[PDB]
């Protein structure tokens, strides 16, 4: 039996050397071309344990995306541990591309194909793949964007549902498009639009899955963030190199008992960093229309915990959960 | 994350603080 093991996976992508967009530039030096001859082999009569919450693939991806951002998006001023650094801070072209992670000789990536798979415990439909599927390294809070959908029903996953401190990762089975724009010609005012009925239906179906986990006698409530850094109180993300902070109150105020939801957003120059504890200042926004149309494919939630009612709030912050939301079906083993 | 200052901030909303990665979250 092949044992789980750590190695440096290599990355593969469709990056182009003639594209100045920063993910492309990073991948042109860090990665190889996307596998021209992918091969998935089913492992007959094999049952394998997985644990999405303890997976070194996540840690490697995290370090890679930190490196990508550090090389690519330079702040004008950075404050870490009382120390200030200043440097040139040019605007860049920024649009994530899919990255695949690949096993080098002596190692294999195992993939769980079980339909209901919660990320931990035994998998009965296991295959080997030369590389993962292509994952866009989207850095965001609250909502997971441009990811992969659950094939059948919505799936919710947690390291321990009974522990209210553990994040719940929701995987949708139907994308909800969200369009965010800072219009052409207040240069920091922006907004996001999404279908009201689609979002309401989404919340209803998530609530059903939550009741299935916590008790059908339970009443499910969504409420906004309880507070903290603006990055986690809002739905925050990077669009076109600019940092958007979108008020998500309307998304997360719901109970069981207009065509579009319009979320107000602000582009901020001073951000709390996700890569390390500290703050960074970037330059004011570029001119012109700044717009991103994204698929909402998942959510990060916390549950209040602590009678008869369960309250859930938008969460996130630790980007390792973003990577886990795509890497949950994979593990690396040593061939012996 | 700065946990102490995170804690120092959240209590003023009536709340405990904890890290969410490199971010401060109130509970
Ligand atoms: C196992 O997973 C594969 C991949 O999704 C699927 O095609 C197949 O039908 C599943 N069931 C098997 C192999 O019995
Ligand atoms: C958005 O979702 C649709 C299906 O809902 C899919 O066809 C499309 O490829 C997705 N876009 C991205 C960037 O993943
Ligand atoms: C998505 O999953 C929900 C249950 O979670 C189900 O009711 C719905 O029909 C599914 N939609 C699709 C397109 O599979
Ligand atoms: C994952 O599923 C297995 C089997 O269905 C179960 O034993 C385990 O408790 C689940 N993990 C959770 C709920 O974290
Ligand atoms: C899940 O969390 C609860 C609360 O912290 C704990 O009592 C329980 O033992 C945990 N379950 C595990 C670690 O399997
Ligand atoms: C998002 O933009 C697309 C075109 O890019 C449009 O077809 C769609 O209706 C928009 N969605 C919302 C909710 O405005
Ligand atoms: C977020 O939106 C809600 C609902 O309109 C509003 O009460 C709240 O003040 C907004 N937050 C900020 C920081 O403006
Ligand atoms: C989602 O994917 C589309 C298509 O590549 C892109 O235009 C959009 O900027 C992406 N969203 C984010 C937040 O990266
Ligand atoms: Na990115
Ligand atoms: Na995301
Ligand atoms: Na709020
Ligand atoms: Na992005
Ligand atoms: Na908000
Ligand atoms: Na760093």
């Amino acid at each position: 039996v092949w044992k789980e093991a750590t190695t440096t996976l290599f990355c593969a992508s469709d990056a182009k050397a003639y594209d100045t967009e920063v993910h492309n530039v990073w991948a042109t030096h860090a990665c190889v071309p996307t596998d021209p001859n992918p091969q998935e082999v089913k492992l007959e009569n094999v049952t394998e344990n997985f644990n999405m919450w303890k997976n070194n693939m996540v840690e490697q991806m995290h370090e890679d995306i930190i490196s990508l951002w550090d090389q690519s998006l330079k702040p004008c001023v950075k404050l870490t541990g009382g120390s200030v650094i200043t440097q040139a801070c040019p605007k860049v072209s920024f649009e994530p591309i899919p990255i695949h992670y690949c096993a080098p000789a002596g190692f294999a990536i195992l993939k769980c194909n079980d339909k209901k798979f919660n990320g931990t415990g035994p998998c009965t439909n296991v295959s080997t793949v030369q590389c993962t599927h292509g994952i866009r390294p989207v850095v965001s809070t609250q909502l997971l964007l441009n990811g992969s959908l659950a094939e059948e029903e919505i799936v919710i996953r947690s390291e321990n549902f009974t522990n209210n401190a553990k994040t719940i990762i929701v995987q949708l089975n139907e994308s909800v498009v969200i369009n965010c724009t800072r219009p052409n010609n207040d240069i920091r005012q922006a907004h996001c639009n999404l279908s009201k009925t689609q979002w309401e239906n989404t919340l209803e179906q998530i609530a059903i899955k939550l009741k299935e986990q916590f008790g059908n006698n339970k009443t499910i409530i969504f409420n906004p963030s309880s507070g903290g850094d603006p990055e986690i109180v809002t739905h925050s993300f990077n669009c076109g190199g600019e940092f958007f902070y979108c008020n998500s109150t309307q998304l997360f105020t719901w109970n069981d008992t207009g065509r579009n939801i319009t979320l107000p957003c602000r582009i901020k120059q001073i951000i709390n960093m996700w890569q390390e504890v500290g703050k960074a200042m970037y330059a004011p926004p570029i001119r012109g229309q700044i717009r991103c149309s994204s698929n909402i494919t998942g959510l990060l939630l916390t549950r209040d915990g602590g009678n008869g009612t369960e309250i859930f709030r938008p969460g996130g912050g630790d980007m390792r959960d973003n990577w886990r939301s795509e890497l949950y079906k994979y593990k690396v083993v040593k061939i012996e | 994350x700065n946990l102490h200052f995170c804690q120092l901030r959240c209590k003023s909303l009536g709340l405990l603080g904890r890290c969410a990665x490199t971010y401060c979250a109130c509970v």
